[PDB]
């Protein structure tokens, strides 16, 4: 279930969407007509519907950190990357699953 | 309703031989070339499982040594090579009228 | 880059209409990586980089339901957006959009 | 039937038993012969692919 | 895999209600009829009651007619047996069974039931003071 | 640019095969504009305006 989230907002990890309890597997995806918490930073999600269709049914689902935030960018900073497109409790905040560089 | 009797009751034979029990019904049960009789077998502490349905077939998982036949009002259950793990109680059951009636039952055991 | 996906994203600069009181724009992408494969991210700017990704094995394909109905525990085999169906009879007139047998 | 010694209804057995058997086979054939597999008839499309 | 488990039994003095539930899973429950059958201690089996797939038509034996109430909830795949007006003879071991004729129709009080495919594990009911 | 469409356009400087007496092909582009939006054509060349 998504509630106020949609598929884009949960795959990208919206500030309002981190509260959902992920599961190891699911059959289908529940949305609501009042769900508009998708792409915070305005833009075009290329192949969005394909991502929605591919992600419908899985049997094992393990979110993991490919590049750790605190160690994989020695030459770059990542704490200055925030946006006012959608805030978390009134503070500028980018997605949980992406990092501004 | 309908009542039936299994004439051998508490018969005892040893391993390997043949055990025959009959089943005589009060009235005819078979219709349109089909046998409406089933056999049941229960071990101490276990629910009575189905052994032979429609008096000729066999429930998957039942050993091939269990076979039965019969027509009209007389039916027979035959045991080919009794095993010591088959000490149990056998039942008749005509599912032809809304009161299905089980027979009084017979016991098979070691000699 | 990967074993099957390869595309160079040239950044573009322009003045866009204000959406969510933000002037800029951002195109989001996704791709699949096979087991034993390599994905590559090489850039000099204008690139947001993954922090957390996801792992899965897809189980055939299911659908996505949009509705305003609460969720409880069941064992059903048809799922309309407005309820479930016995599926013990071969014709139903609840909703064209269904998922399951 | 009514005669000098008694009366009342007496339903026949075999004919209507065969009738029940054939009707239950009829409804079983009508219901169960339609087999259906898993499917997802709900599809989603964007604005550029009407 | 067909499974039939039932509980709720025990000891009861005559004259108070007792209710039994035989939950079923692993098979298509709503398309099959169910039965009630009991094992009097030291005696043979005898039939109790039957309910069809739609639950409209129910039947009972000649010994417990007017005292038992067989019922069913297909939404929970749960068979139920309301059981009132006890006497000492009613002590037995109760099993829930499944008929063999798929989607069988029971419209009168003499029809041909199917044979019993699978049985419950059995729960003890007894009548004592 | 708009609330939905956003993509930069690049010239196509090359000598195409002659067709309809003319050398060169120009591409036309169509987009909706939803109510309460703003479409904001901005170019320094090669812009066939609406
Ligand atoms: C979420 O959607 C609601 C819809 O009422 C909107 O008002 C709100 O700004 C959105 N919040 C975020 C963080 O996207
Ligand atoms: C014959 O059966 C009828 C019902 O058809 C019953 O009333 C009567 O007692 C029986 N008579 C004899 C002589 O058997």
């Amino acid at each position: 279930h998504l509630g106020k989230c949609n598929i884009a907002g949960w795959i990208l990890g919206n500030p309002e969407c981190e509260s959902l309890s992920t599961a190891s597997s699911w059959s289908y995806i529940v949305e609501t007509p009042s769900s508009d918490n998708g792409t915070c930073y305005p833009g075009d999600f290329i192949d969005y519907e394909e991502l929605r269709e591919q992600l419908s049914s899985v049997s094992s689902f393990e979110r993991f950190e490919i590049f750790p935030k605190t160690s994989s960018w020695p030459n770059h900073d990542s704490n200055k990357g925030v946006t006012a497109a959608c805030p978390h409790a009134g503070a500028k905040s980018f997605y949980k699953n992406l990092i501004w560089l | 309703d309908i009542v039936m009797t299994q004439s051998p009751d508490s018969l005892a034979v040893s391993l390997g031989e043949r055990a025959t029990i009959n089943c005589r019904s009060s009235q005819s049960v078979s219709s349109n070339n089909k046998n409406f009789l089933a056999w049941y077998q229960e071990k101490p502490g276990q629910p009575p499982k189905v052994l032979i349905y429609w008096a000729s077939a066999r429930e998957s998982g039942v050993p091939d040594r269990f076979s039965g036949s019969g027509s009209g009002t007389d039916f027979t259950l035959t045991i080919s090579g009794l095993q010591a793990e088959d000490v149990a109680v056998y039942y008749c059951q005509q599912h032809y009228r809304t009161p299905p009636t089980f027979g009084q039952g017979t016991k098979v055991e070691i000699k | 880059g990967s074993s099957r996906y390869s595309k160079k994203f040239k950044p573009e600069i322009a003045i866009r209409p204000k959406v969510r009181d933000q002037e800029g724009r951002m195109n989001y992408y996704w791709t699949l990586v096979e087991p034993g494969d390599k994905i590559t991210f090489e850039a000099t700017g204008n690139l947001v980089v993954p922090r957390y990704a996801f792992a899965m094995e897809r189980n055939a394909g299911s659908g996505i339901i949009i509705s305003d109905t609460p969720v409880h525990d069941c064992n059903t085999t048809c799922q309309t957006p407005k309820g479930a169906i016995n599926t013990s009879l071969p014709f139903q007139n609840i909703h064209p959009i269904t998922i399951g047998k | 039937h009514q005669n000098e010694q008694g009366s009342g209804y007496a339903a026949d057995l075999k004919s209507t038993q065969n009738a029940i058997d054939k009707i239950t086979n009829k409804v079983n054939s009508v219901i169960e012969k339609m087999n259906t597999q898993f499917t997802a008839v709900g599809k989603e499309f964007n604005h550029l692919e009407k | 895999q067909v499974q039939l488990v039932q509980s709720g039994g025990g000891v009861v003095p005559p004259g108070r209600s007792l209710r039994l539930s035989c939950a079923a899973s692993g098979f298509t429950f709503s398309t099959y009829g169910m039965h009630w059958v009991r094992q009097a201690p030291g005696k043979g089996l005898e039939w109790v009651a039957v309910i069809s797939y739609d639950g409209n038509y129910k039947y009972y034996a000649d010994s417990v007619r007017g005292r038992f109430t067989i019922s069913r909830d297909n939404s929970k795949n749960t068979l139920n047996l309301d059981m009132n007006s006890l006497r000492t003879e009613d002590t037995a071991l109760y099993y829930c069974a499944k008929d063999s004729q798929l989607r069988s129709l029971l419209y009168f009080d003499w029809l041909s039931q199917g044979y019993f495919d699978h049985w419950g594990q059995g729960t003890l009911v007894t009548v004592s003071s």
